[PDB]
């Protein structure tokens, strides 16, 4: 359950948290994938869906290799395959406070760098064989083309470039520069190619070279420097290169015993071998990427160790895309003419002049003297300067140090002793204020985050440059377009939008002070708006989510929450004979009541087969019910005609959780029940002659209990609310699992 | 009217 890991296996998989369900809000993940020194990392998104935003400013995935940085959201990374330039690939993921999608499933893979990005040092000793691997079977050859790129360090009279020895060990093909220079040794004969190349071309610049041969003519072909050459080696028409041999880089050549210090010194690249000898027309359509027919420059064909492989030859970033790159430098200079000049003008113009002598657009944007010490002569000071260099409009520090170190003569008597240059540090990722999570940023980048919690507009923060000691700092956030939880003003037109956003935040771990602000806004929303089903389904799950909060979080907000659910049920407009609104800890229901034919009613709360949410039976007592409410047939009997025409509906609520009904004046009695509510309108029917049968299931077992039937009286404890016993007695059907109440009011 | 059982 950890998403800040370092993954070191050869291949594997990782997902966003809770994939394939939705990720949680406010995530911050850092999967760093590390391979050893000769490998790169390839990732592949197997699946990807994030919350979309302009500039990916809500939820984003950043993919970081050694040279680039790119942010992704929406669906845009879904079929993608990305490749690290070094051996480390880092994948970040950040979600904000609301709106979650599915996330992602990424496969990672350690991939070796290709042999065609590597040159190979050939050895000086033996028992260091750099051979074609035994995965490859070298056929019988009566014709071949071999091409490679060769380059050298030192010179020697006898040196070998490749060696094919047979299954018994004696050499049968070798290209080696000899007593007579450049020669192809074939079978037992010597075919000199010296008129078309020799060892004066073992330059340290690489150059391609092709050698061809056929048995049938004896025709050696040489391709070098764009020109094709031909020569007949008539001795070579006797020989056939047999199967199953050992082809190796450098190697023994035309020697009987040893290869020990009998090899060329240098680099080789792109060694390939073919079954046929190529024409000059065929040798001119030969790119360096074409696969060799027997041996190709590709790691599956060779056993070459890592010790002999080198290498040669809107805004997309989540950090921001600034116009200028900034550097801070520390210059140590020696002035031998301290009383004459001001060295800051001379140093800054030398600084401006030196970068423009290498055609770089780097300029000084600020410089000041930090330390001045005389030395032995009183007119010679060592002066320490702090300077801001700015790179104008480019997509390394040690190169800036070396262009300055290679020009120490600043002015006459002015001399650079030391310089260090540091790239100016990014502003770190930082949460200020709470729910405003600002990502890491380059200097002068402004970042935008959503306004908590409605996200209608943005806030912004800028990573600024302190122009005194040339370090970066976060400026203050501009939250001027942002609204509080409380400060929005609800309308009929924005009520659906407000309720949806507050329903998102309430799944998260909220503070107790945020929770009473959500429940006050829900009360304003339920009061001003007209309520249909989809608006009430959002409001019931704000209240269901505050029911799984801590008991101290609910306690200040519970009476507003209870009163807002109560008025939502009075105001809800529905079309059928009944409407039920369910959630995890709260189901509320309305059904229509005919006051002419009212012969009584039984209503019931239950949870069905592999359902996690409770439902409402309006007609019967459902099987294994958690709450049953039976209304007597004489319920409307003592009602006036003015009251009986205000009776349209039956209301029913089942509270799966009890944290909204806390009572600290209970004499230590704990509430061991669900809470069920019922009513028939905006008024309470009192002093009935036949009671309401309220049966509620207990939370826990209690053998021979002493139950007290209570109702929630909103007038108790200075109009805050408490349980009240008045009117409610225990019926005779109560056991250890259920309690039946007969209450005389509803 | 919300109903509970105290024990
Ligand atoms: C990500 O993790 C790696 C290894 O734990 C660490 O070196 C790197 O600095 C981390 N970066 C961020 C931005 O968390
Ligand atoms: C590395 O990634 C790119 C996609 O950007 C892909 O085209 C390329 O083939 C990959 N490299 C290898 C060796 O497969
Ligand atoms: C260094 O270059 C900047 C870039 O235009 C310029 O404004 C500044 O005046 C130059 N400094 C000196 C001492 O000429
Ligand atoms: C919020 O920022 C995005 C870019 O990140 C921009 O497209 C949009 O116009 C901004 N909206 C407001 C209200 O500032
Ligand atoms: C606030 O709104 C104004 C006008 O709509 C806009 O110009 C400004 O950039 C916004 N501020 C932020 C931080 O988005
Ligand atoms: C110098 O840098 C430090 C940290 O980098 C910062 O706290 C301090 O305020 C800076 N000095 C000035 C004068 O701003
Ligand atoms: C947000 O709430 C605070 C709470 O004291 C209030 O003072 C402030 O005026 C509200 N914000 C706005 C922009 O009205
Ligand atoms: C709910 O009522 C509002 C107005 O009170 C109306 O605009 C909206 O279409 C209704 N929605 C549904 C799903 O009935
Ligand atoms: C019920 O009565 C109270 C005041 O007695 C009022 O605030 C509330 O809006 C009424 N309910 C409906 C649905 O009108
Ligand atoms: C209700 O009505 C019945 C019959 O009409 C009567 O006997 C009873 O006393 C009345 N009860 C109250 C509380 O008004
Ligand atoms: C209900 O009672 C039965 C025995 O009558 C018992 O097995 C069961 O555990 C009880 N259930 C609860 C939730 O107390
Ligand atoms: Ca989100």
């Amino acid at each position: 359950t950890s998403c800040n890991v370092v993954l070191t296996d050869s291949q594997g998989s990782f997902t966003s948290p809770c994939y394939p369900n939705d990720y949680p809000p406010s995530q911050s993940c850092n999967w760093t994938i590390q391979a050893p020194a000769g490998f790169i990392v390839q990732i592949t998104f197997l699946d990807f869906e994030l919350e979309e935003a302009q500039g990916c400013i809500y939820d984003r995935v950043v993919v970081k290799t050694g040279t680039s940085d790119a942010k992704f959201c929406g669906l845009t990374a879904n079929g993608l395959t990305l490749n690290s330039t070094g051996n480390v690939m880092e994948v970040f993921f950040n979600s904000d406070f609301s709106v979650q999608k599915k996330g992602f499933h990424i496969s990672y893979k350690q991939v070796a760098v290709t042999l065609r990005n590597q040159k190979v040092t050939m050895p000086k000793s033996s028992k260091t064989i750099l051979r074609v691997s035994n995965s490859i079977s070298i056929p019988v050859l009566t014709a071949f083309t071999v091409c490679f790129e060769i380059a050298r360090t030192a010179q020697k009279a006898t040196e070998t470039i490749f060696t094919l020895s047979d299954a018994a060990g004696t050499s049968i093909l070798a290209f080696e520069k000899t007593s007579n220079g450049m020669e192809l040794f074939i079978g037992a004969s010597y075919c000199s190619v010296d008129n078309f190349l020799t060892s004066s071309d073992i330059t340290a610049t690489m150059k391609p070279l092709c050698l061809t041969w056929t048995k049938s003519s004896g025709l050696i072909g040489v391709y070098f420097e764009g020109h094709y050459f031909s020569s007949i080696c008539s001795a070579s028409q006797i020989y056939t290169l047999q199967s199953g041999g050992l082809l190796q880089i450098a190697g023994k050549g035309s020697s009987s015993v040893s290869v020990d210090d009998q090899n060329l010194d240098g680099f080789i690249y792109n060694f390939r071998l073919w079954d046929h000898a190529m024409l000059s027309s065929e040798l001119s359509a030969l790119t360096c990427d074409t696969v060799g027919n027997v041996v190709d420059w590709d790691h599956s064909y060779w056993t070459i160790p890592g010790s002999s492989t080198q290498t040669d030859s809107g805004c997309a970033s989540g950090l921001g895309c600034p116009e200028d790159i900034f550097y801070r430098s520390t210059l140590v200079v020696t002035d031998e003419q301290t009383p004459d000049r001001d060295a800051t003008a001379i140093i800054s113009q030398w600084l401006n002049q030196t970068f423009q002598n290498w055609m770089y657009r780097v300029y000084v944007d600020g410089i000041s003297l930090q330390l001045i010490t005389v030395l032995s002569r009183i007119t010679t000071t060592r002066q320490i300067y702090l300077a801001l260099l700015v790179y104008k409009n480019t997509t390394a520090e040690v190169e800036i140090e070396s262009m300055l170190r290679s020009a120490p003569a600043i002015g006459n008597g002015l001399t650079l002793d030391s310089v260090t240059v540091n790239l100016m540090e990014n502003c770190q990722a930082d949460e200020f204020p709470v729910h405003y999570r600002w990502p890491e940023s380059r200097p002068t980048v402004t970042q935008y985050v959503p306004c908590f919690p409605y996200k209608d507009r943005n806030a912004s923060r800028t990573c600024m440059i302190n122009r005194d000691n040339y370090t970066s700092f976060w400026a203050l956030p501009d939250r001027g377009n942002c609204t509080n939880i409380t400060s929005i003003t609800v309308s009929q037109e924005n009520a659906m939008d407000v309720a949806v956003q507050l329903a998102d935040i309430s799944n998260n771990g909220l503070s107790k002070e945020e929770l009473t602000q959500v429940v006050t806004k829900v009360m304003e929303l339920v009061n001003i708006a007209k309520i249909n089903a989809t608006l009430a389904s959002t409001v019931v799950t704000i209240i269901s989510n505050v029911m799984v909060s801590s008991e101290d979080a609910q306690k200040d907000a519970s009476e507003t929450a209870l009163k807002a659910v109560d008025e939502l049920v009075q105001k809800i407009e529905f079309d059928g004979p009944s409407l039920t609104i369910s959630s995890k800890n709260l189901v509320v229901g309305v059904s229509a009541l005919d006051t002419t034919n009212f012969n009584g009613s039984t209503l019931s709360a239950f949870i069905a087969t592999n359902t996690t949410d409770p439902q409402i039976d309006f007609d019967s007592e459902a099987h294994n019910a958690l709450a049953v409410v039976t209304l007597p047939p004489t319920l409307l009997q003592n009602l006036s005609l003015s009251q009986i025409e205000k009776v349209s509906r039956i209301n029913f609520m089942f509270f799966g959780r009890t944290g909204l009904f806390q009572d600290h004046q209970n004499n230590g009695l704990t509430l061991n029940s669900y809470v069920v509510a019922s009513s028939v309108g905006n008024f309470t029917i009192k002093n009935l002659q036949d009671p309401v049968r309220i049966e509620i299931a207990h939370l826990e077992y209690q053998k021979d209990p002493n139950p007290q039937c209570v109702f929630w009286d909103f007038n108790l404890q200075n109009y805050s609310g408490g349980w009240n016993s008045d009117g409610c007695k225990v019926g005779s059907d109560s056991n250890s699992n259920r309690t039946v109440c007969l209450c005389n009011h509803l | 009217t919300h109903f509970g059982i105290l024990m």
